[PDB]
């Protein structure tokens, strides 16, 4: 009606704990202002949960307590695109990660979200993708 | 016939903020379809009404303004707003009706060596006039003595450059923006969407 926001997602698989990933979103159509990019994620069965968010131009950032200081986002200076780097990931952030945008000057509070990108899925875990590799050499079955 | 729409949009190059372009416009059938597809992304707040519904609008005139300024600055074309460019560039009035369109230029309008050609003012001893113009290059006097047209102390150059390098952030990259102003004449129109 007054905006048109289409989200598109990149990054995620399977790493290991301690290991790092990229995630990427990028914004196109048009909006009513430069708004806010961000991330949410949905553990299995539980309920989706914030976890960062940023202004258009790269001068405001908001972290989850849960990553705080593990999580970084940030924005491309060429690029329609915000990014965020997940550094020290734990099994705890295994989890279906949801791109969004609010078309707000200013993002008080989480919650009426605008627009969101179809769900990326990261996990992180020792075991891997049930099925990936499918050939374990007897050496590594042992050591 | 169609609207020139693409001759402000499309334009080769934009003024400065201080010296803001103005086109007519007359005799002509406007649709805004061609707005659409513009850039990857870019804002298109209106006031009073909605740019969809805005296709099936009569008016008598529409005003153009077209002008470049920061990234940093686009808040600053609404209305109600203050900084150096609602008070001394570009004063938009508080019951404004019509839209403002803006979208990042810097493909276009920032240079690797640095583009220094796009101004805005930084002195004026009084507040823009909403839709009022300013072109002149007279020396601020900031102080008690006058200044003979010589830049010193309490002197100033009342214009200064944009510096717009590639590299820099989004925040401080030139954006391309466009102000539509909806006038209503006590005459008949040219300004109806199919």
């Amino acid at each position: 009606s007054s905006s048109a926001v289409q989200l598109q997602a990149s990054g995620g698989g399977f790493v290991q704990p301690g290991g790092s990933l990229r995630l990427s979103c990028a914004a196109s159509g048009w909006a009513e202002t430069f708004g806010h990019m961000g991330w949410f994620r949905q553990a299995p069965g539980k309920e989706r949960e914030f976890v960062s968010a940023i202004d258009w131009w790269d001068t405001v950032h908001y972290y989850a307590d849960s990553v705080k200081g593990r999580f970084t986002i940030s924005r491309d200076n060429s690029k329609n695109t915000v990014y965020l780097q997940m550094n020290s990931l734990r099994a705890e952030d295994t989890a279906t990660y949801y791109c969004a945008y609010w078309d707000m000057d200013y993002l008080q509070n989480s919650i009426p979200v605008d627009y969101w990108g179809q769900g990326t899925q990261v996990t992180v875990s020792s075991a891997g993708r049930a099925g990936e590799q499918k050939l374990i050499s007897e050496e590594d079955l042992n050591s | 016939n169609l609207c020139p729409f693409d001759e402000v949009f499309n334009a080769t190059r934009f003024a400065s903020v201080y010296a803001w372009n103005r086109k007519r416009i007359s005799n002509c059938v406007a649709d805004y379809s061609v707005l659409y597809n513009l850039a990857p992304f870019f804002t298109f707040k209106c006031y009073g009404v909605s740019p969809t519904k805005l296709n099936d609008l009569c008016f008598t005139n529409v005003y153009a303004d077209s002008f470049v300024i920061r990234g940093d600055e686009v808040r600053q074309i609404a209305p109600g707003q203050t900084g150096n460019i609602a008070d001394y560039n570009y004063k938009l009035p508080d019951d404004f009706t019509g839209c403002v369109i803006a979208w990042n230029s810097n493909k276009l309008d920032s240079k690797v060596s640095g583009n220094y050609n796009y101004l805005y003012r930084l002195f004026r001893k009084s507040n823009l006039k909403p839709f009022e113009r300013d072109i002149s290059t007279e020396i601020y006097q900031a102080g008690n003595k006058p200044c003979n047209g010589v830049a010193g102390f309490n002197c100033y150059f009342p214009l200064k450059s944009y510096s717009f390098r590639p590299t820099y952030g989004v925040g401080h990259q030139p954006y391309r923006v466009v102000v539509l102003s909806f006038e209503l004449l006590h005459a008949p129109a040219t300004v109806c969407g199919p």
